[PDB]
């Protein structure tokens, strides 16, 4: 059963040279009509074909990256090596090698590998409030928010009132910012009359940086 | 057009049949062979379904079929099952020496009852204005199936700069939710007369509106 | 249902299923679609004159089919080459693999390419989206050879029982006729048939 | 359509090989073997390089090869010498009584490590309104290679008229800068809400936008 | 050797007529399969075939300008004359006369000649300043520019602060607006700490009208 | 000058204006130009073998003219079909559906 896998570190440095290995078993790459190719996929967008090599070593590349791509092979090793130059934060994506034979374009894929380009170092979180506009609500209940930002690497832990509250606690997935640092938000649901009458706090903990932050979250009226 | 066409999502009743439509131009589709469809279980590696026009696949079921339209293509999937829940793609060979994908597609089996979306809009906060920023937040939740379209309007005219949207996901209560933001400076927000966020799902559409004069 | 062209010279394909022959050669090559017609006896063309030539008295068959799926690449194929310049038209069933430069004017090549001095081989450049006129076709030509010797190429027809003492029509190893067959004391040369 | 198409630019290290495409239509290259490729150094005159689809006139180095397979020609040059920085026009005949030229391609060999542009925008000044004229300035600085595309949008919708640009100008920094101007009158500038300029270079895209309300 | 040469007026009055007299040596126009033609290149745009006349006094033009042009030969003078009526600024460009013979379409081209269509005499420039609307200079520097518009003819001398600064100074060539005048602008880079605090003056002179002008350039706030 | 191929078998076109006949059968169809030669007595090919077979005793004329401007479509015309396989060869002047 055609077996395909990958290898190499997932963390990369910007402007360095990326190197990845793709391993295969169950077939030989010297056979006619059989090649191996590559394709990457950034989150939320369609995949991005990179290059491919046929059995006869007639390597080929997409025009937009030719200066950057490089592919090395040997059947005896049973693996292939893909290298790239001048890494860029936007290269953060999931890579995948596959076996190529027209017209069954990349019939068998591997598992792929997560890759990120970032020179940022360990950093703790910063907390801000995301309270609503006014000390009032429409449907008898409303959400109070807490924003964590500038924390690297993932993940980061959040809580409310040091775990003393559980009324509609939510914590959405984090988003990687352009600078390479992360950001996420948490929410707690409370009745309308509670605003300005019941204490509410947001706590954040980050083990890698051994950081702990707290922030009282009560709306401040904008009528001023 | 160098990239083929696909819709936002699709879904039907179980054991049903329904067609996913892909579109383009005779330069790449219809007037040329080698059209291909693709399925994609999220988190897993896609697998080939139709490879030239309408051929039965390499090793999977025949409930799928293609179309030979002069410019269109149709993947007619029959007998929806719980497994079939997944995304879809349309790909073909370009007139030049390049291969292009489509715009993506979503497919669900209407497991839970159809639900309209709850939509809310929040204007900029005082602290945000103090930070020389003004973000209007549109929140959507409690709806199904999980495929939405979002847009923003300003003074009854389209707004495209500063708009951001996030993919829908699954909530704890088994519904779906989404968020969108519109970023402007304090002067842009205050100066104009109105702003609005619109959400479309299941054909239904909802709109919410705010204005600096109202916030006054 | 995969052969686009199937022609025969000197024999009819319909009756070819029950004929006997001494030998048959098969010539295989890959050419573009429009070059199928060039593969014929008496036809003229670049391929017909520089690559493949058939005699006027040629006796055989020509078969062609589309081979894009196996002999094409996304970025174009240049592993298949055909001769484009020839000093003189090839003789029938003549194969040339010479890479010597060709002179198209007065300047002498002197073994080096140059102005009007070019390589005799040209690549094809097969691409998946390439038009039908240039799409690659795999072509096989079966040339038949009959001699004054026992025929070793035979059809798949099953032999019949030896109806001996009655008037029949008979076919022994391609030797056909009509008559009545009986035994005799005739002692035959122990090595050949009839 | 009555013209061909060409890539904006290509490059490669010295002593490398590179191909330049030239796409036509059915009636421009309908299997016709009359494609021609001209090198063009600024100042000096063009020098025919390929004249049927592959034949080379006497004098031109055999490096150039030329090729053609479909509704598309391709000039293939091996061994990029440092002295081939120029334009590469592609041309042919047409079904009508006409000879047509391509769009020009700017090869680049003598290079410094790739650098994106720095883009600035400036709006119609008040004094210009006092002079009943208005202009938007889209300035680009410090980019390599000398190849850039500029587009304009009003109300976040494409615009074409009243837009002018300039050749990528070499500068003492050893990198190219350019500029573009969009002309309007005060009434049109004020009545419309926003104006955006977008710059495309090496696939990457940058954008900037202004609005009348920024005057406050 | 074969050599062509173009000649004609370097400027024209709009709506008048333009006459070019291309000349050649090294070949005889009476030869068979040889005809001389014209191609004009508007600056920064793609080429555009104009007209073409063959050996046997047979003339041909591109369709889109058929009613416009007219070509004439003279083997006795060895000259090809191209006459076009009702010129216009949109028709400003560099003209090339080139020998032509299928398949070597336009085998040998001349050096060519620039030609422009303007309908105005000398006019002084209108000069504008250009500065950021805010002190946002996260890149560490601010760009300040001078715009020159509605001037004719070239050239214009530009300087900053009596020529004191020359580093980080970029200028552009004149651009022909359809109105028939010329406009351009230049930019200097200044430290992000010199915004407002350090005085900046931009001066320009247009020698045809000896209009020695200057203008202070400064960013302006948005508190208004 | 409106016909690409005008081939007369068993009779000369020039003299045809001075001849009388019992009846004339005008047959009509459409094929690709490359296969036009297949419409002739004593020719072997799929078109002749399975679609239109002329007799050895044929005496008549064949007129073939291009119809690209009248029988072509941008998306590809498919209204014209042709038999590709048959149990046995087709007899002269025979039609099957």
């Amino acid at each position: 059963q055609i077996t395909l896998k990958e290898s190499g570190p997932t963390l990369v440095k910007s402007t360095q040279t990326l190197t990845l290995t793709c391993t295969f078993s169950g077939f030989s790459l010297s056979t006619y009509g059989v090649g191996v190719g590559w394709i990457r996929q950034p989150p939320g967008k369609a995949l991005e074909w990179l290059a491919l090599i046929y059995w006869d070593d007639d390597k080929r590349y997409t025009p937009s990256l030719k200066s950057r791509l490089t592919i090395t092979k040997d059947t005896s090793k049973n693996q292939v090596v893909l290298t790239m130059t001048n890494m860029d934060p936007l290269d953060t994506a999931t890579y995948y090698c596959a076996q190529h034979t027209v017209p069954t374009i990349f019939d068998y894929w591997g598992q792929g590998t997560l890759v990120t380009v970032s020179s940022a170092s360990t950093k703790g979180p910063s907390v801000f409030p995301l309270a609503p506009s006014s000390k009032s609500t429409s449907g008898g209940t409303a959400a109070l928010g807490c924003l964590v930002k500038d924390y690297f690497p993932e993940p980061v832990t959040v809580s409310w009132n040091s775990g003393a509250l559980t009324s509609g606690v939510h914590t959405f997935p984090a988003v990687l910012q352009s600078s390479g640092l992360y950001s996420l938000s948490s929410v707690v649901t409370v009745p309308s009359s509670s605003l300005g009458t019941q204490t509410y706090i947001c706590n954040v903990n980050h083990k890698p940086s051994n950081t702990k932050v707290d922030k009282r979250v009560e709306p401040k009226s904008c009528d001023k | 057009q160098s990239a083929l066409t696909q819709p936002a999502s699709v879904s039907g009743s179980p054991e049903q049949s329904i067609t996913i439509s892909c579109s383009g131009t005779s330069r790449d589709i219809g007037g040329y062979n080698y059209v291909a469809w693709y399925q994609h279980h999220p988190g897993k590696a896609p697998k080939l379904m139709i490879y030239e026009v309408s051929n039965r696949p390499s090793g999977v079921s025949n409930r799928f079929s293609g179309s030979k339209s002069g410019n269109m293509a149709s993947l007619t999937i029959s007998g929806l099952q719980a497994e079939d829940k997944a995304d879809y793609y349309c790909t073909s060979y370009t007139t030049g020496s390049t291969v292009v994908f489509g715009g993506g597609t979503k497919l669900t089996v209407l497991g839970q009852p159809k639900a309209a979306p709850s939509v809310t809009l929040f204007p900029p906060s005082s602290e945000e204005l103090q930070a020389n920023k003004a973000t209007l937040v549109c929140l959507i939740s409690d709806f199904y199936p999980g495929a939405v379209t979002v847009a923003w309007k300003a003074d009854s005219s389209p707004v495209k700069a500063g708009v951001e949207t996030t993919t829908p996901s699954k909530q704890s209560n088994n519904k779906y939710a989404a968020s969108s933001y519109l970023s402007l400076t304090p002067e842009q927000w205050k100066s104009h007369r109105s702003y609005s966020c619109q959400v479309t799902h299941e054909g239904s559409t909802v709109e919410k509106t705010v204005a600096p004069t109202e916030c006054s | 249902a995969s052969f686009s062209t199937f022609k025969c010279y000197g024999v009819s394909p319909t009756k070819l299923n029950d004929l006997c022959f001494t030998n048959v050669y098969a010539d295989s090559f890959v050419i573009r679609g429009d070059e199928v017609r060039q593969i014929a006896p008496g036809q003229t063309g670049k391929i017909a004159d520089y690559n493949y030539k058939l005699p006027d008295d040629f006796t055989g068959c020509v078969i062609a089919w589309n081979s894009n799926n196996l002999d094409s690449k996304v970025g174009g194929n240049y592993n298949y080459l055909y001769r484009l310049f020839r000093k003189s038209n090839l003789k029938p069933f003549e194969r040339d693999i010479s890479t010597e430069i060709y002179q198209a004017g007065s300047t002498p090549c002197n073994g080096v390419e140059g102005f009007n001095c070019y390589f005799p081989l040209q690549s094809y450049g097969f691409q998946p989206t390439n038009g039908v006129g240039y799409q690659p076709y795999r072509v096989v030509v079966l040339s038949f050879e009959l001699l004054h010797a026992p025929a070793t190429v035979c059809g798949p027809k099953k032999s019949t029982n030896l109806v001996k003492n009655k008037c029949v029509n008979f076919n022994f190893n391609g030797l056909t006729g009509t008559g009545v067959l009986t035994e005799s004391n005739k002692k035959f040369l122990p090595f050949q048939q009839f």
